[PDB]
């Protein structure tokens, strides 16, 4: 008879015809999955008096066991099958509610923001409704659907409860974002930017994501902070980080111009930095699990040798700062001294007058300072041996995997700002981030900057072709810009800096994909005119949309301090050596346009930079952004069991991938990343990798790290991130 | 574990 | 370690059919001439082509000079000194014939009772009574010892063979098993707490644990409201939390449901209550404390075993002549050899007790093309086990009328007219529709009639050797590979599954199961028709679960799973590695 | 070894 | 160790000449009432004195209701299983009661013979019944072994 404990609580007969039914309806379209085998694996496991929920849980689970890159359709299978168990969690049926009667419910219980309400009519929520395709719900693979439910969809984070779906999730982020919006051209921007989300061809962070529709203005999710010398300054950057993380934001903190241990900070750099850490941990789990920095310093600070060695385990207590990564920041002069055999000489920065600012704005002028004051010895300083030191940074760099480079001549002799005015002198966590800050005085300094960046992606493997992303620029540019003035802002600072600027970085995900189904590869050059190609039209489109946008409302602010405002595009700063290794032309008119920015100018100071992504391409089945995949299939675990997601398109494009370790070296990709440079406004989180077994008694040679680091400078290359060594 | 072994001379070609 | 030997020159004596032929002789000797040869070689027949197999004491001995042949014994403790030198005592002369020991022990009273110093150093005593026959104090002399979960020292005698504690906290080389009933897995559900007792404090409560359920219910709610009753209160959840920890690191505590053992059993838990069970927990008969070594009034449970060889029978209804041959050499066995403790002869001429079981059950179901984890061998095991058991039952009959009913017989429910059929899980009917094919009732009214010339007939052990001599796989358990490899020091061992070639598709090897319930499942069927109990393992290989670590949430929804179908005993938890 | 993680809600349902 | 007191409450209920005449008055308490109260007189004298002294068991129980007074024991195993179950069986008894074990296992016959296994395991048996009756198996009751 086999009884079971219903949706409230008490029992009934078994129906194993209606799991049949939900399982053949789940099963629609896919292929190489047996419902039979689900069926067997799954009812061995019930019991007399089975609660209800757990039949969901246990046919799920059991077609979530059987994704492998043989059966890759399982993905659906047990998505589906998750999808209406969700369904039934949140609204009782499989059929959702009107979107009206939801939103009132909702707002009324204190989850959906009550302006909602405010800005739409009932009549205009029977519009919307009309929009939503609740169907789109069936196109999320497994690991898609165990991500909105894990940190999406409005749920009660106490008892568990799910009170939304994906596609109220997208339809009300487009009305939010657009809540401003005239009459005459806002249900028409909400729909078009719910068609794009939902059927992803544009990704959004996770901020965004699962709070844009609710009580909360908190979306920030990457700040960076630059430091003076000064104990109010050090104080000021420390009670920002603490705002900062309170609201799990990533922290890219500049720290090069605290001066030198030693000098008239008598006891200099590392006891700061540890407060730096504390700083990033206070909001932490327990002083460890989540909140993350990445903190910069020059080359050549005189403390230098010490900083490099931070996260080494085998110092004392007192010599390490292992919580933090670290960004060492270099140029030309630097790689030179390497080159030439030379010394490289260590100051304070207290020591030497305009040399610090030189540093990032102007070379030869740190030129003549730097030589000036190595001849000048009234001045304090150090001198080592340009080899030793890149090689402790690079022996760093390889055993931690996260001592990052930063050329910060790269950064702003190719860059959407004038260096005199407004000059890059960091990055953030990740990288990618690449914008003009300003010390603080104190946590409200009116004169201070803490550069915020908006983010979004292109999803490269759902577009058809490159034109596509017109529509989808004027749509992500618009919805972000949207967004900056949308949400609060817990430090003035921050405000100044995303008011003034109005800063974007959109990027992309399933890059991998998208050269193997153009049957490019990564390592041979095979994909640098496609890449170029492709980057071209991307930042044609975003500068457009921006452009359009100026137009419409207004440049921004601070638009005069963008080299853009001068006339300039990255079209002619790139690092010329990329003329010798593509030559793919331009394809679109690069001059009308120049011409429509120095009459209406950019709505935003950037728009373009290529972040990681984890979340974001699994939603959409995408390979994370420009990465290559370790493998076709990625095993995550959740106490729901094994997560598997098989990469986009296994079956017909398994040969077509290159694999991560199937590199023979770097250079390929390195060339790909300084191909891409070219057009991002920012930066791009490019990581360097090396398999051990593919060296003599496996191990990695440091002329080979050299020269990789010589390459992605050759090649423009602002930063290198991660530095991955495989194992076994 | 890396092999510290750095050639000058070989770095010393490159143009940057 | 059959053939007749010379153990010092290493001179064989023996050929295998020799072997057997005596065995068959031995066994029937005492028949009349009319019916005692066609006897011999019918049985000399069924083992000479593997329909039987024997263990290996019977295998080795029957026909020399010796008389020792118990292999298991099952001894019961009284909280006394007396007692607990009794059955020390009867240990050393039992392990100094290799028979495994099962040891209940559950009645020694509490540390810091009016043992003021407690369970703990007895144990002990137990441990090194086990090991007093032992190549150096560790290879060789094997026993389970058994108790309550709620026994007062429970915290402490679950972690008895834990590593890491200090050497008078440890007793490592004997195996446990933690006694459960109804009410303490309610207490696990439904999130409550268990309360600890030390037996001696606790009129009543440790007899109706296993004979009355009802009364065991009312006697400890009134002791846990009674609050000048000496006690402890545990978290349901820890205390399971702790025993399945314990159970899944070391493999070797096991579970006895003592309820399942006494209201589905051949035995009136008034008069002759189940209280312990064997080695490898599938032996479960009555058994009394004794006073002293000789005591005339204890009893020692001993059991004498065989198993049916699935693969080598052609259809189920060969297993009648076999139920025959196979009962009437071991019931004639019980008459043949010695008994070193006048207990133990109590035990064997009072219930005439006997474990047939099998092996080959893998190999039977490949054959059938089912397997073990799906549910497909549901109504093939019940139709299996069913016809096993009717003819067991009428093989002990039909000798009941020959030579009557064993002495003690009244104690059974066999006895009062009620049959295995009758008293099984009630949830079974929910997994399995296969209807009885023979005449339950035909044979329940002979039963009431002439009795039964043994008290239990069935019990499915574990095997090696015996599987090993047919080759057959062992038991009921899916082997762990096609190709199995020992070690002896004429070279590596190799062992191909029978009939691999038509077969290596049809198999199901033991980690190709997605979990245990499909197995547990089959157990369970099988309990529906076994007078004793059967060595049930369960399996996890971590490999199949987040960050490799099996969760406890599923180890203990396997046990209520154990729980719910009626198994009797849990024995070994295996882990795979890599 | 193993992960100590018990949900007394979700057992609860079970039927002995 | 010696005067009459609750284990639990920690009351005492006698003091040292209490002890001293009641352990004289039960050990002589058969003697004929022509001399016995002389013989208690003079045993008293000398033990509350300090001339005669005695084991901690006689000292703290002759006068009580227990009759328990034996402080050491001697058994000696033969070679048989009957006697090192008769051997372990006897200590258990007797360390029950605290008393010092002597055991003599020197007829167990050695590993190798046609016992077999060898005298360590009985050793080890002798042992733990030895401490059958302490602690966690450890601390109280003694043996020495020849």
């Amino acid at each position: 008879n086999l009884l079971v404990t219903k949706r409230d609580g008490s029992t009934e007969r078994i129906n194993l015809d209606k799991i049949h039914r939900v399982l053949d309806w789940a099963a629609e379209g896919l292929h190489n999955v047996s419902i039979s085998q689900v069926e067997l694996r799954s009812h061995i496991q019930f019991y007399d008096g089975i609660k209800t929920s757990d039949i969901h849980e246990t046919i799920i689970k059991a077609a979530a066991d059987l994704i492998s890159r043989d059966a890759p359709d399982y993905q659906y299978l047990a998505a589906r099958l998750a999808i209406f168990h969700l369904r039934k969690k949140a609204y009782g049926q499989f059929e959702p509610p009107a979107l009206y009667d939801h939103v009132v419910k909702m707002v009324e219980m204190g989850k959906y923001d009550n302006h909602l309400l405010e800005d739409y009519t009932e009549e205009e929520f029977k519009q919307m409704d009309t929009f939503i395709d609740h169907d789109r719900d069936m196109t999320f693979s497994y690991a898609a659907v165990k991500q909105l439910e894990g940190k999406y969809l409005v749920q009660n984070r106490v008892t568990g409860e799910i009170y939304e779906s994906a596609q109220f999730l997208y339809i009300l982020v487009a009305a939010c974002l657009f809540s401003n919006y005239p009459r005459e051209t806002r249900l028409q921007y909400v729909k078009r930017f719910y068609d794009a989300v939902s059927t992803f061809k544009i990704s959004l962070p996770t901020p965004i994501m699962s709070g844009v529709r609710t009580p909360t203005r908190q979306f920030s999710s990457c700040v960076l902070i630059e430091c003076g010398d000064s104990l109010d300054s050090i104080n000021a950057t420390s009670s920002a980080i603490v705002k900062y993380v309170s609201q799990r934001a990533g922290i890219g903190i500049n720290a090069g111009r605290i001066r030198a241990l030693g000098s008239p900070f008598h006891t200099g750099c590392i006891p700061f930095y540890k407060h730096f850490q504390t700083a990033v941990k206070s909001c932490s789990q327990g002083g460890v699990r989540g909140g993350a920095a990445t903190l910069f310093y020059p080359m050549w600070h005189l403390e230098v040798e010490s900083l490099l060695v931070l996260k080494n385990n085998r110092g004392v207590e007192g010599n390490r700062v292992r919580h933090m990564d670290y960004g060492v920041q270099i140029n030309k002069l630097m790689y030179t001294r390497l080159l030439k055999g030379e010394d490289i000489t260590l100051f304070s920065p207290s020591d030497v007058p305009g040399l610090y600012d030189a540093f990032f704005a102007d070379q030869e002028e740190f030129e003549r300072l730097y030589t000036k004051y190595e001849k000048d010895d009234s001045i304090r300083k150090q001198r080592v041996k340009a080899v030793e030191l890149f090689s402790l940074m690079m022996q760093e760099r390889a055993s931690t995997g996260r001592i990052y480079i930063q050329n910060v001549d790269h950064c702003n002799t190719h860059s959407p700002f004038d260096p005199a005015i407004a000059p890059v002198r960091q990055s953030n966590l990740c990288l990618e981030i690449a914008l003009p800050t300003k010390p603080l005085n104190d946590v409200n300094d009116e004169n201070g900057e803490i550069a915020l960046c908006t983010l979004s992606a292109f999803n490269l493997g759902a577009i058809n072709n490159l034109d596509e992303l017109e529509e989808l620029a004027i749509l992500a540019v618009r919805a972000l810009d949207a967004l900056l003035d949308y949400q609060d802002y817990p430090i003035p600072a921050a405000k100044r800096g995303a008011m003034g600027r109005r800063t974007l970085g959109i990027g992309v995900i399933n890059f991998a994909y998208y050269l193997a189904k153009h049957g490019k590869r990564y390592s041979d050059g095979s994909a640098n005119n496609l890449t170029h190609k492709t980057f071209e039209a991307i930042q044609y489109y975003l500068l457009k949309a921006s452009n359009e946008l100026a137009k419409e409302q207004g440049a921004c602010p601070w638009f005069n301090e963008t080299t853009y405002a001068k006339g300039i595009l990255p079209i002619d700063t790139y690092k010329k050596d990329l003329d010798t290794i593509a030559n793919e032309p331009l394809h679109y008119d690069w001059e009308a346009l120049r011409e429509s920015i120095k009459t209406h100018g950019l709505r935003n100071s950037t728009l373009s930079a290529l972040m990681p992504s984890e979340t974001s391409s699994q939603i959409s089945n995408a390979t994370n952004g420009i990465e290559p995949p370790r493998g076709y299939v990625s095993i995550k675990a959740s106490k729901d069991g094994i997560l598997r997601q098989v990469v986009p398109d296994y079956e017909h494009l398994h040969d077509a991938y290159e694999l991560l370790w199937e590199m023979p070296g770097n250079d390929g990709y390195l060339q790909l990343v300084g191909i891409m440079q070219k057009f991002i406004d920012q930066s791009i989180s490019a990581n360097t990798n090396y398999d051990p077994s593919r060296f003599p008694s496996g191990k990695v040679p440091m002329q080979q790290l050299l020269k990789d680091l010589l390459t992605a400078y050759k090649f423009g290359v602002k930063t290198l991130y991660y530095q991955n060594t495989r194992d076994g | 574990q890396i092999d510290s072994e750095v050639d000058t001379d070989d770095l010393s070609n490159f143009q940057l």
